[PDB]
């Protein structure tokens, strides 16, 4: 419906974390629930200029 | 070519040069030191204007001497010439620029710079409507009186305003005047000057198409006059009473005619300045007759034309008040990244900066596009242009909105998705039915390339996000979407190049849409020839215009100049060359002859009055000429010569040949007609390099054919041009023996650094100064056939 | 025959913003003179 | 013979003398204006001595009438350098020379 607050979302994740959201991704192609999922464990120059969940999202708008 | 100089030697420190030009019989002379040259340059072209240049390389120091308070002459100038500052423009201010730009330096870049303008030499001749035989129509005869009341009055209180008061005889130190008096108390011929004037005012109106009639028959006695208290009273009772026309409003159409009248009368006063000998000049000169305001309404300053339409203005109120009512080709530059470049896969983002509002288009090109297109007109680029909102792919589609100085424009193409992207200053731009992308379902084919057009007097940035840092809206919108920028992870800024026009010679393509050339072997008693045909004469999408063709190969003069029997024909060194025209071509289209190596001229309007030549005279101290040679680039005839007199057109239906002879030895060329001689020929210097060409206007199916036969005694081209066959009489063709055809455009490589050259204004004695320190290199490679680099 | 090869300086040429011609009922001037001096040249600052 | 063309004036007082060395710079192409040859881009000066045969003809004679510091050019005939023979893969037969001399300095 209206996701033009995604970017927001996204910006709070280090690209780090990259690698996990893709796996956790699967997880809930599974049908897994939250809490097992939550159980189950250039770009970084820009990103120190600046002063999980979302994966659920982007699994749920792939459809 | 030497000179004889007292002293020579090549420039050196502490040389001054003084150049002179005379419009008049052209001619251009030197002196140095003082010391005049002995040679001369005459007879040359015209059309055009001139300026002065000076050309270097790096490490020099020079200073420019105009005269007047930009640097003072350290010689006396001949009689009749004048400075050179003299010769600014009102509008305009002298400085120092480079000629034919397509780069500048920036404060964050370097900036792209399109097309100039530039004005031309039938701009400074006035034009004016010249209607005199036009009368003024008995119906406005009462309005041109009163018209010419009124601007008395108006006249007189503006006079009264700035101090002047009556008296007999004019005074302009005490501001007294006769004019000073009622309109009807003036004598007869100031009177009848004033009703002459009126009445051109309103001639000029009917000439610009105006039509005046009377629409309120109420209005003139509702008019009230203006009632100016005592102190606008002069001595023999007159008070100035212009008419009230306060309530007076001009339409747009009104106003418009008011702007076109003033400019016409100003021309019309030029030129009749211009007809008794007057001339421009920055500074003013009664006895030489030279005035700072003899230029055309165009170039004149705007305090000027508002003073000159002020009056024009008050008279057109005046006229309202009685209630009348009154009713490719260096057009366009491309820029684009190299081939190498190009992307199959990806999401990449770049940006463009537009410094000036105005026709400019970005975008993504294939690696095959064309350069004399216009971009975007056909199915290989995919263009946004934002002097009015649109995109651009086979065609026109309003997008968008327009942009302002200062505008970022980021361009964003998906190749998973098979979209592109706009985005004006962060902000996404989309479409009247509101979808997100401007193009979509696109093929990858090749790749795809950053490509930029500019426009006349535009100047761009651009960023391919080398630094990222410099980017100003890539965070805003790019980032989070997992678009990279184009030129990241690079050592070396990107290699760009650019459409340049200049026309060159090319083979003619094998499928060509309208012209076909054919090969033609050489039977038992015609020689081997080469045939043009028209493909598309007579459909609805023929395309007729000049063409420009010239054989591959040249031949060459020596470098000292001092039925058939082998004795003469082996020793011979005379080459000849024929040309057919068939029956339905007019023979009046065609010019046949010999190129260098140096034309350039992509020219609709061709004639023999538009080649270029020079001539170049050496004289003796005494006064002697010693030598005078002619230099041009196309030595050519003309078919209209060979015509029969009295001849209806293409009525008869007869070949026509003509042969060209050339002689390698003496340089000698000479020209035949159908067997018969002619008058014109041609002399030109040792170690030349020439080649057959022909222009040609088609007309006809079938239009021209090269003939490389032989006459008696005389060898055929191919042993001129081709070393091993120095000997043999037998003509033939050989494969790399080729016609060609000229071409406006073509592409071009930007180089990596360029020249530092500082000016500055060195001061009002010393001129102004040029100044160049750092060297330069570059590797060339040469073609010799074709003598270019 | 073969292609040729070698090194090369750039050029570059430096002009004023004032122009003349010539024309049927032109308002300018038909003659006119200018002087340049030279301060300082290096004859031969790399090979060519 | 040959014929020399002064391109930038130099002492005109000394002159080469028997038993001395010519220190020179050189720049040398064909008639037809192709370059052949030069010193300059070795970035090392020619140095020879005069009467001892160790140059062409042509290049001695032009260098002979030369002042110190003079810059001049030099133009010589087949006769005179080279003949009929050339210089193989370098000079065709029958060529024709022209030499851009600087004389720097003397032994």
């Amino acid at each position: 419906t209206l996701k033009k607050m995604l970017p927001i979302g996204l910006n709070m994740c280090a690209p780090t974390d990259q690698e996990l959201i893709t796996l956790a991704k699967t997880r809930y192609a599974l049908k897994d629930t939250d809490e097992e999922v939550r159980e189950f464990l250039w770009q970084m120059a820009l990103y120190r200029g600046l002063p999980q969940e979302v994966s659920a999202v982007l699994y749920h708008l792939e459809q | 070519r030497l000179v004889t100089s007292p002293g020579q030697h090549l420039l050196a420190p502490e040389d001054v040069v003084s150049c002179c030009l005379d419009l008049s019989v052209p001619s251009i002379s030197f002196r140095i030191n003082g010391c005049p040259v002995q040679g001369v340059f005459e007879a040359f072209n015209l059309n055009g204007l001139f300026f002065p240049v000076v050309s270097f390389s790096a490490g020099v120091k020079v200073r420019f001497l105009l005269g007047g308070r930009h640097g003072e002459f350290k010689f006396l100038p001949p009689p009749g010439y004048a400075p050179c500052h003299e010769a600014v423009l009102p509008r305009e201010r002298l400085r120092l620029e480079p000629i034919k730009e397509y780069r500048r330096e920036g404060p964050r870049g370097p900036h792209l710079v399109g097309p100039s303008r530039c004005l031309s030499h039938t701009d400074f001749v006035p034009c004016p409507v010249d209607t005199v035989q036009i009368v003024l129509p008995p119906h406005l005869e009462r309005i041109r009186e009163k018209l010419a009341e009124n601007i008395h009055e108006l006249w007189a209180l503006t006079r009264i305003e700035q101090g002047w008061t009556y008296g007999p005889v004019r005074d302009d130190n005490k501001r007294l005047h006769p004019c000073l008096v009622d309109f009807h108390s003036l004598p007869e011929p100031e009177r009848n000057y004033n009703l002459q004037m009126s009445g051109e005012t309103l001639k000029t109106l009917l000439a610009l198409g105006c039509h005046v009639g009377m629409a309120d028959e109420k209005a003139e006695d509702n008019l009230r006059k203006t009632k100016l208290p005592k102190t606008y009273m002069m001595s023999n009772g007159y008070k100035p009473a212009p008419l009230d026309l306060s309530h007076v409003r001009l339409t747009p159409a009104q106003t418009t005619l008011v702007d076109r009248l003033a400019e016409n009368g100003h021309n019309v006063w030029a030129r009749d300045r211009v007809a008794q000998g007057w001339s421009y000049s920055a500074v003013q000169d009664i006895p030489a007759r030279r005035n700072p305001r003899l230029v055309p309404y165009r170039l004149l300053d705007e305090a000027t034309k508002r003073s000159n339409r002020d009056s024009l203005c008050q008279a057109v109120r005046t006229l309202l008040g009685y209630g009348y009512n009154i009713e490719r080709w260096d057009r366009v530059r491309i820029f684009r990244a190299e081939k190498s470049y190009a992307v199959q896969s990806g999401r990449w983002y770049f940006e463009f900066e537009a410094v000036t509002t105005g026709e400019m288009r970005v975008g993504w090109a294939r690696p095959e596009l064309r350069p004399d297109v216009e971009l975007g007109a056909d199915e290989l680029a995919y263009v946004f242009n934002g002097h009015r909102g649109q995109r651009w792919h086979l065609g026109s589609e309003l997008f968008g909105r327009p942009w302002q100085s200062g505008d970022v424009v980021g361009c964003m193409i998906d190749l998973t998705e098979n979209t592109i992207i706009f985005t004006l200053n962060g902000e996404v731009l989309m479409s009247d039915s509101g979808s997100e992308t401007a193009f979509r379902d696109i093929e990858v084919g090749d790749g795809f390339l950053p490509v930029c057009s500019l426009g006349p007097g535009q100047v761009g940035h651009l960023n391919l996000g080398q630094d990222v840092s410099s980017l100003r809206f890539f965070a805003i919108c790019g980032l989070q979407e997992g678009f990279e920028p184009f030129a990241i992870n690079m050592q070396r800024p990107v290699t760009t190049w650019f459409s340049k026009s200049l026309p060159q010679f090319e083979a003619v393509p094998l499928e060509h849409p309208h012209y076909e050339v054919s090969r033609v072997d050489g039977t038992v008693d015609t020689p081997p020839c080469l045939r043009l045909t028209h493909r598309t004469w007579g459909s609805q999408n023929s395309l007729v215009e000049m063409l420009f063709l010239r054989l591959s190969l040249p031949v060459q003069f020596h470098q000292h100049f001092r039925r058939d029997d082998p004795d003469i024909i082996l020793n011979t060194t005379t080459y000849y060359y024929s040309v057919r025209v068939f029956a339905g071509q007019e023979p009046s289209c065609v010019w046949v002859g010999w190129v260098t190596p140096d034309y350039h001229q992509h020219d609709m309007n061709f004639d023999l009055t538009k080649v270029r030549a020079v001539t170049v005279t050496m004289g003796d101290e005494q006064g002697n000429i010693h030598s005078s040679l002619k230099c041009s680039n196309c030595y050519m005839v003309w078919g209209g010569d060979f015509v029969s007199p009295g001849q209806q057109g293409r009525i008869s239906h007869t070949d026509l040949v003509i042969g060209c002879l050339v002689d390698l030895a003496t340089g000698l060329m000479t020209f035949t007609a159908n067997g018969k001689e002619s008058n014109t020929f041609f002399q030109v210097e040792p170690n030349t390099k020439l080649f057959p060409a022909v222009f040609v206007l088609p007309t006809h199916q079938n239009v021209i054919q090269f003939e490389l036969g032989k006459q008696k005694n005389i060898m055929p081209l191919s042993a001129a041009m081709f070393l091993s066959e120095r000997k043999n009489p037998a003509p033939q063709c050989p494969p790399r023996l080729e016609m060609q055809m000229l071409m406006p455009v073509s592409w071009s490589r930007m180089p990596n650094h360029f020249l530092r050259v500082e000016t500055r204004r060195a001061g009002e004695r010393l001129g102004w100064a040029v100044q160049c320190q750092e060297p330069l290199t570059m590797m060339a490679l040469h073609i010799p056939e074709e003598n270019r680099c | 025959l073969l292609l040729q090869t070698n090194l090369i300086n750039y050029v570059t040429s430096i002009r004023p913003n004032i122009f003349v011609g010539r024309a049927e009922g032109t308002t300018q001037y038909s003659k006119w003179y200018f002087e340049v001096m030279v301060d300082e040249v290096v004859p031969f600052l790399t090979a060519q | 013979g040959v014929e020399i063309e002064t391109i930038s004036p130099g002492d005109g007082r000394t002159f080469p003398k028997k038993g001395q060395t010519c220190v020179v710079h050189y720049t040398g192409m064909l008639q037809n204006g192709k370059k052949f040859d030069s010193s300059r881009d070795r970035n090392k000066p020619f140095k020879f001595r005069i009467g001892k045969q160790e140059v062409i003809k042509g290049f001695e004679e032009g260098a002979a009438q030369m002042s110190l510091g003079q810059r001049a050019k030099l133009t010589c005939t087949p006769d005179v350098a080279y003949g009929a023979t050339g210089h193989p893969g370098v000079i065709p037969p029958n060529a024709t020379l022209i030499f851009d001399v600087e004389l720097l300095n003397l032994e």
